């Protein structure tokens, strides 16, 4: 299984720098060039540069020459990108992607999970997770909607799954909203009325930047 | 460098219809009868996915309803017939010269039949109350169109400050939207009132949809 893995997030102080990593697996690492792309919400995708792992030959986008440095470790099958003297404008999701050549035409066929980088003097804040139980009805429905409130965290992102992922149907996760330098997000899951009261339903939240995990069980009111 | 321009930026198409996405190159991306135009698809919270390379080559595993055409400076991505899972954002990318560049992207939306929202209201959790704050939450699930608004009424009175609203992107198997409204007050404010109501205004109804609870 071809895979490109990247850490979920990085919180950096303005004027500082970071080394983003991208671990490859499932293929001959040196057999293909590695690409790095930048994605800012609303702006779209931007190409940073490429590197040939076999000899470490690099090619940069003029715009990033002197901001990004690419290297690789053919021993551990890892590719790297250092970003220096970061500014708010550098906040974004960074992707590493495998390149492929077709009749001289280059395209990227496998993309990494992406890394959310946030530039700010603000400090990491783990989320406060609260269970949202209905606690009322009139036997007017066959399905029940439960939820979880993830509030007051920084920075993005957070991962929410239900019953470690066993529950995937009828699940909605709402994009986070920022208010007062802190993000708030919520998630819902709709299960059968015969399921919940008796079967334990739990919400699992992971916040990569703070390395914290919280599991909250939904208990009827 | 060669700039790519995608038109439009947003598109709404009906199920079973044809969606045509345009991409304009500032300069020719041709070379030996080979157009170096690639197309990617990106769904919310996911990395981009390769659809077509070299302008008209369908990557393996990609449904035949997707096709690409063009040469020189004009390219189009065609989806016919469009399906629900096709709700996403599409980007073109050229690999003729350096630097490599992408188009602004085009968000595709599926037009389906109206759907009224399912409303759920949740009072604050005991855990949250111990902390001195109080958040009342309302979920407005699986509706269409996405046009909707929520009003919060406390003891019959409208409240506007401390309300955070968030919509999801179009569903992948439903083509419906969902949204959550969160009303946050201090524990003392919450404890002085008894009736908490959230009423939604959607086109599938002449009168508001009300959902409430009493402390």
């Amino acid at each position: 299984q071809v895979q490109l893995q990247q850490p979920g997030a990085e919180l950096v102080k303005p004027g500082a720098s970071v080394k983003l990593s991208c671990k490859a697996s499932g293929y001959t690492f040196t057999s293909y060039w590695m690409q790095w792309v930048k994605q800012r919400p609303g702006q779209g995708l931007e190409w940073i540069g490429e590197i040939d792992p076999s000899d470490s030959y690099t090619n940069y986008n003029q715009k990033f020459k002197g901001k990004a440095t690419l290297t690789v470790d053919t021993s551990s099958s890892t590719a790297y990108m250092q970003l220096s003297s970061l500014t708010s404008e550098d906040s974004a999701v960074y992707y590493c992607a495998r390149n492929r050549d077709y009749s001289n035409n280059w395209y990227f066929d496998v993309w990494g999970t992406g890394t959310t980088v946030t530039v700010s003097s603000a400090k990491t804040t783990p989320p406060s997770v609260y269970p949202l139980a209905p606690g009322s009805a009139a036997q007017t429905n066959s399905m029940v909607t439960l939820g979880c409130l993830v509030k007051g965290y920084f920075p993005e992102p957070v991962t929410v799954t239900w019953n470690s992922g066993s529950l995937s149907s009828g699940v909605h996760t709402f994009p986070a909203v920022l208010q007062s330098d802190l993000y708030t997000l919520s998630s819902s899951v709709t299960v059968p009325s015969s399921t919940w009261p008796s079967q334990t339903v739990t919400c699992n939240v992971a916040h990569p930047a703070s390395s914290t995990k919280v599991d909250k069980k939904i208990v009827p009111r | 460098d060669i700039v790519l321009t995608q038109s439009p930026a947003s598109l709404a198409v009906s199920l079973g219809q044809r969606a045509t996405i345009s991409c304009k190159a500032s300069q020719s991306v041709d070379y030996d009868g080979d157009s170096y135009m690639n197309w990617y698809q990106q769904k919310p919270g996911q990395p981009p996915k390769l659809l077509i390379y070299a302008a008209s080559n369908l990557e393996s595993g990609i449904p035949a309803r997707f096709s690409g055409s063009g040469s020189g400076t004009d390219f189009t991505l065609n989806i016919h017939p469009v399906e629900e899972e096709d709700a996403a954002t599409y980007y073109c990318q050229q690999s003729n010269e350096d630097p490599r560049t992408f188009g602004g992207g085009t968000k595709l939306e599926i037009k389906r039949a109206d759907a009224a929202p399912t409303v759920s209201i949740f009072p604050p959790s005991s855990e949250q109350l111990t902390s001195g704050g109080a958040s009342v939450v309302c979920f407005l699930n699986n509706f269409y169109p996405k046009d909707i608004n929520v009003k919060w009424k406390i003891d019959g009175s409208e409240r506007q400050n401390g309300v955070l609203n968030s919509w999801t992107d179009q569903d992948s198997k439903d083509s419906t939207y969902s949204m959550s409204s969160t009303l946050t007050l201090t524990k003392d404010e919450y404890e002085r009132h008894n009736s908490y109501t959230c009423e939604a205004t959607h086109k599938t109804s002449t009168s508001p949809i009300v959902k409430s609870f009493n402390r």
